[PDB]
């Protein structure tokens, strides 16, 4: 029937893309994440994995390789990469935990 | 109350009429930022005087900052009798409502400006 | 060790970790992707997303910067990062950085 | 094993005493190179005879190459009985080290040369 499920990974990427697309259409250019859009994502649906709302630009300027204030699909995915790392690495120096 | 120890050296200037507050380092600082770390930056405050307010560089992710910032205690030596400087260390975890993890105060009336006041003052966690 | 209930984004990136723990437990250690498990992973779970299921040895060598034939919980995630861009790019990669 | 299908037409030549191997094309080829477009070409291989070897044209980024290359099976038709030929397809992205994806074999000893041998031979994978 209609609405048939896809492969595990295909379903997983569809979910994140859906959330990515909804936030990539807040300011403009539904494909990239602007300053407010990028911050709106973390300061709403990600206050646990990464607790930082005061130095968001610190992340943007460390992920954007072109520095145009608009995190493209590739640049935005860079956040997800480090996010998945921060769940296993965290602060492997003093305290990590989960 | 415990916040560690702060090594500092105070010298007086008679040309600009102020006390040179130069701190060396602070150790045994408590952690605030999740992960056993903190962003402790000392900011000097005063009593009703309020003729001075300087914040040091944000020492992000550290428990022992070594920068040796210079604070200009803009107040005539003649007004040191009724002037008590307080050094409060603030955290900057950049998420939670970080506050004063500790502070220290010294009555300049008791302290003489004969030469230099170099010592290792103990810090206390005087929460607000 | 293990994680407790998280949010949408966190769980969306955790679900891929579950796949890892189930695949990396055939050869040895549930925290290291071996060679057989890697081959059975791409030639079963990622045969469509990943167009290369033959030169896996090339991928393995490019991911394992340790060259010890042990994809730890870090180097293995690089594969997920590559297949993630395989939906936007196709041959616009590889290059050579020394 | 599955490698697709190969269409070809074989004919014999008695003036030079050899078999003219003319392949039309190969379809349903598996993916090997990134992007889903491998660079596969066919390389003729023989049994201990090894009195023949030819490399075809490299067809880059295609899982359905149509060139119709010609191979000269230099060997008397009388020796076709003890002459088993195999056709292996190799891909080369010019970067990764991979092997033959698949191949097909035909026993000439069981194939008479009355006129021509045209058929849609099945392609099967053959890990080396």
């Amino acid at each position: 029937m209609a609405a048939e499920p896809l492969t595990e990974l295909e379903e997983s990427i569809e979910t994140v893309v859906t959330t990515f697309f909804t936030f990539a259409r807040q300011e403009g250019r539904k494909d990239s994440l602007s300053v407010n859009e990028f911050k709106e994502l973390v300061t709403q649906q990600l206050p646990h994995l990464l607790k930082d709302v005061g130095s968001l630009d610190e992340k943007m300027k460390s992920l954007d390789v072109n520095q145009d204030s608009e995190l493209k699909f590739n640049e935005y995915w860079r956040l997800i990469g480090e996010l998945a790392k921060e769940i296993r690495k965290k602060k492997d120096l003093k305290i990590r935990k989960k | 109350e415990k916040l560690g120890k702060l090594q500092y050296s105070l010298d007086y200037d008679f040309q600009n009429n102020q006390l040179l507050v130069g701190i060396i380092q602070a150790a045994e600082l408590p952690a605030l930022d999740m992960g056993g770390t903190s962003d402790p930056y000392v900011k000097v405050f005063l009593l009703p005087d309020k003729k001075k307010k300087f914040e040091t560089k944000v020492h992000r992710k550290t428990l022992n900052p070594v920068f040796n910032e210079q604070f200009t205690f803009k107040v005539p030596y003649s007004e040191l009798g009724g002037k008590t400087l307080v050094m409060a260390v603030y955290d900057f975890d950049r998420f939670s409502k970080h506050d004063i993890i500790g502070e220290f105060k010294v009555p300049m009336n008791t302290v003489d400006f004969g030469h230099v006041t170099e010592e290792w003052r103990d810090l206390q966690s005087a929460e607000k």
